[PDB]
């Protein structure tokens, strides 16, 4: 297995918002470096801002506001992936899980965005034993 | 070849296969490139290798040997001395 | 001055012959045939568009008329197809169709796809080997599948009045 | 062709597949247009000489008039006098 | 009739009923001069006669087994008219090179908008309005 | 192989099996090695000329750049010239 | 640099073809290709 | 018989049969015992010597390496000096 | 005629053809009932009807003549006194 | 034939069909009445003596005692007396 | 022997067999190794031995003699005072 | 068995159940010599047990099957008892000229008269009356 990271690199990415909108890398505005930081490397947020931008150059700034909001809702492009929006996505990753699994992943929701936590602090909020807490993670 | 020029090889199948005369014509046709080396050695073991079954393997192949096959033919048959079938084929080409 | 030649592999492709009463956009017709010009090899799809009643069609038409791009570019045969505007059920006869007209040999299987992806695979195949130099035009067009059921990987173009039509394919547009 | 034509040979089709060699009958009704190269290399490839004959046969049954005389007067010209004579009657 | 030496093109003759319209279309093509020199290709006549939209249908069939005599083509029978269109194009393109079709009737216009192979067909009928929807040459 | 190519010869696979002789061709094929025994022997097996041309071409289509390169010198090496010149085109 | 060639076997293949605003990941396609 | 072997045959085979004669060559290899009177006559049977060639060669390839020095022998016994030359390298 | 022998009259076959005289032998071939009359004919015009080529065709129908094939085809080379052929051909079939 | 006759053949029909020649042989029969022309050419045009003997001993081994003597008459008159020794077994 | 060596003595068949003086060229295709003494004796005794035959023989069993089997040829005839003929070879295949 | 060296002919065997009946049948083939210089045709066995009409039509549809290893004869099969009797008679006549057919059981006389294809077939049974419709030499 060859497992790929949702990374990306700041400036390979830069290099993707120039060809989406074909400008000199610097020649690019200073909203641009901003909004990259919030894209956090999932190409497919770079793309759909990036089209999304092809449209519309002149409300730059506006995109960058918006995915300060942290909601994906608005960002929808048609593309060539199968999905409106990386939202989209998302949902449907979580369906598959058995029934009895789906309600702890929300359980898992709380946590902090870049917090790893030790293992037992999910065995506590489980009540479960931690032999079987950690499979179900696996 | 044209569909002229395969029509009179057919049209004239007897008066060839009677009259054709391949021991002196071999190394004209290879001269001429006309057929292939492997090709000519097929012709000569046609059939019982009969100078009739050589001869009518001869023209058959002859179809497969593009547009200018037969003023080719006819030219290896003039080098031949075989003037009377060079002539007949050619009066019929040139009929037109 | 259209060629003996070019009528002969349009009677092939099936465009309609340019109404009776008609005048050349010669800048127009010049620009898509330069840009048509453009993808010389691998796939690619161009976009007319325009309000209705435009010349949309005739252009499309008219830019394959001539001989000079056609002749030395596109030594594959034009293929018209008509689209229209089409439930599924509907969109799947027409590829069959398609099918039937590009294998006139037959050699290919008698029987025909009952799914679109093994119509699109015949569609590839025959392009790819059978014609593959060959150019597809579309008439009208309204909903995306459809350019996803016709997305070969071989030069199509569709002629239209949305443009947002092809936004689900994939490769150079213009 | 006419039905005497035809049944005529069908009469005399196994005598005929017994004694005559296609080749030189095939020269003629090439020569006469009344056979093509690709007939004649299906009559040709035949295994045996009466196979031959009798695909030979075969293809002139659903052949016009003129090649029920082409095959008539290959026959006597090739020296199956006997054979043609059966055949007189048929046209 | 011999003005559309090549290139596709449509001709429509009429007249109130039982003016002889039928009769002339026989007749035109019944002599050698025209025909011979002009049409390489042999002259296919189909009654069309007044029709909905299955009978349409069989006609069509019927028209693609005529006109295949070898069989070459497939023994199947399309079941959709637009591909009966292109097996009487195709067959009109390459199998009959010249040829000339003759339709007798037809009352309305989706009817040519069937046989509208892009090759010569002429209509001979009652309405004059039936050849709109076609294109190409009328006459 | 490629799209020119494989067209290239369908454009012209009818004025080929019209004319073509493949036993010498598929000398040079196999020597070439872009053709096997097997494929050789179905081509071999066929009735007529005419359908081992049309087996042999219709193999040489799902095969590589380098086979259609392979059949266009044996057509030359062997006499078809005019039907190589067609082929010029494709590759 | 693509070969005329591998676009011909990939046709028929029928893989998409990469999308026209791409970047290569060097390392992580040499990894996949190695492996 | 040996991959090189087997290869320096296929690498040269076409050379051979454009100049041996195969009696004077079957001879040898009768008498060394790795030719049989029927594969002998098969390939004496061949209308063209360099089908006899190709016969007698198509032959030897599905043989053992003994038979490719019979063959390289005999070759060189016969006068074929500059043929024997080039199978130097087989084995 | 069994392996043993089948095997012998090919290793020797160029020592054979390549030593075998004929002209002589064909009276002996007959009188002891080697081969037929009809196959001494065809044997007398195999190939160019070289002696060689008389002497390879009598060396290969010798296979089909029984297992008195070879020692009778020995007694035919020494009245003919080809004492040498048929000394090597004896001690062949006699190492055993 | 004969149980024996019949089974007497397959016993030995490889010994024979590894030493005999069918033409004289089938002189003789084609004169006894137990083989007919068409049945000789079917045998000689086999492309080996292996396949002659073979597609002749095919065919006697479907015919009558009479056609068991003709052949073993033939193979003694035409030389061939230790396989008709092997075949005195059998009728 | 390459391919313009095998059609050169293709085409100029003719030539060959209608001038070739076979009678001193024997001790100089052996003398030179061009042909091995079993081979030359085939050739003498080709057809009805006349000088046409086992000059055809001669030309035919050329092909199979290797790279340098013209050139060698020519040389042979040359010692034999051949010149016209070996003249016209060498012009032949110099003419490249 | 050995005493219908030719023309057609029925044997049947007979026993209390369990006396070495099929045994036999397998075993006097089991040799050489009776069938090998008697029997050029091979030996086919059909094992026709217990059957209600519709049954039995599927084990001749099954030995059509089995006999025609070629599959010269129509692949389609016969929906008619008497049409595969035909095939057997018309295979056993020249497909397989000096066969023998086994039977295993057989309950009843329709069943051999489905199998009477005027070629020798053996029945082994436990009733002896079965074989009183048929016609031929019996022993
Ligand atoms: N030279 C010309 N160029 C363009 N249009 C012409 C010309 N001459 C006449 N016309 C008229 C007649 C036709 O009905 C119409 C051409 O139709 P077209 O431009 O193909 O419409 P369209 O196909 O784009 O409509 P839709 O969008 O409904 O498909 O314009
Ligand atoms: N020489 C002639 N020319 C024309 N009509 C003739 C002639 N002789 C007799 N008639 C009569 C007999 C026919 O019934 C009729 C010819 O029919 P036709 O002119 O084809 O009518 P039609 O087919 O146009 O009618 P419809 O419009 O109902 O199809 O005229
Ligand atoms: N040498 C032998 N000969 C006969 N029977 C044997 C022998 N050895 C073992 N047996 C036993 C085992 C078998 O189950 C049984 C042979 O079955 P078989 O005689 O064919 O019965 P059957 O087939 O006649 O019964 P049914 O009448 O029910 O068909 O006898
Ligand atoms: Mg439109
Ligand atoms: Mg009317
Ligand atoms: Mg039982």
């Amino acid at each position: 297995v060859v497992p790929v990271e949702s990374s990306l690199g700041k400036e390979k990415g830069l290099e993707i918002l120039s060809l989406f909108v074909n400008m000199k890398k610097a020649d690019l505005p200073e909203q641009a470096h901003s909004i990259i930081k919030e894209c956090k490397g999932s190409p497919l947020v770079v793309s759909l801002i990036g089209a999304l931008l092809r449209d519309f150059p002149n409300r730059w700034e506006y995109y960058l506001k918006q995915l300060q909001n942290k909601q994906f809702k608005r960002i929808r492009k048609s593309s060539s992936y199968d999905y409106e929006a990386l939202d989209e996505a998302m949902s449907i990753s979580v369906e598959m899980l058995r029934e009895d699994i789906k309600d702890y992943y929300t359980d898992l929701s709380i946590l902090q965005k870049d917090v790893k936590v030790p293992t037992k602090v999910l065995c506590i909020l489980w009540d479960m034993e931690t032999e079987e807490v950690e499979d179900i993670l696996q | 070849m044209d569909e002229a020029d395969r029509r009179l090889l057919r049209r004239c199948r007897l008066r060839l296969v009677e009259e054709l005369q391949v021991d002196q014509l071999w190394d004209v046709l290879l001269s001429r490139e006309l057929f292939r080396p492997h090709m000519i050695e097929d012709i000569q073991r046609a059939g019982s290798g009969s100078r009739r079954d050589q001869a009518r393997q001869l023209i058959i192949d002859l179809e497969t040997r593009g547009s200018q096959a037969l003023p080719l033919f006819i030219s290896c048959l003039e080098d031949t001395g075989q003037d009377m079938l060079a002539s007949f084929l050619r009066t019929n080409r040139q009929a037109a | 001055g259209i060629t003996s030649y070019v009528r002969t592999v349009l009677c092939e492709g099936g465009v309609p012959q340019r109404p009776v009463v008609f005048v050349t956009r010669k800048k127009l017709v010049n620009a898509i045939q330069q840009k048509l010009s453009k993808l010389k090899g691998e796939p690619g799809w161009v976009t007319i568009h325009g309000m209705a009643g435009c010349g949309k069609s005739v252009l499309a038409a008219e830019a394959v008329r001539d001989h000079s791009l056609l002749e030395g570019c596109f030594p594959g045969g034009v293929h018209w197809v008509s689209v229209g505007k089409q439930d599924k059920s509907g969109l799947l006869m027409k590829l069959q169709n398609l099918c039937t007209r590009l294998d006139q040999d037959e050699s290919f299987s008698q029987r025909l796809p009952l799914n679109i992806e093994e119509a699109k695979d015949r569609l590839r195949i025959l392009m790819l080997r059978k014609h593959p130099r060959s150019l597809l035009i579309l008439d009208d067009v309204w909903d995306s599948w459809v350019l996803k059921a016709f997305d070969s990987q071989c030069q199509i173009l569709l002629t239209t009045r949305d443009k947002s039509v092809t936004d689900s394919v994939m490769g150079p547009k213009y | 062709m006419d039905a005497k034509a035809r049944n005529c040979l069908l009469q005399h089709r196994e005598a005929l597949e017994k004694d005559i060699k296609t080749s030189y009958i095939m020269d003629h009704m090439i020569s006469d247009g009344f056979l093509t190269i690709s007939e004649e290399e299906k009559v040709r490839n035949e295994p045996t000489q009466q196979q031959r004959a009798a695909m030979l046969i075969k293809m002139i049954l659903k052949k016009d008039n003129d090649s029920y005389v082409s095959f008539y007067n290959a026959l006597l010209h090739e020296g199956y006098k006997d054979l043609a004579a059966l055949l007189h009657d048929g046209i």
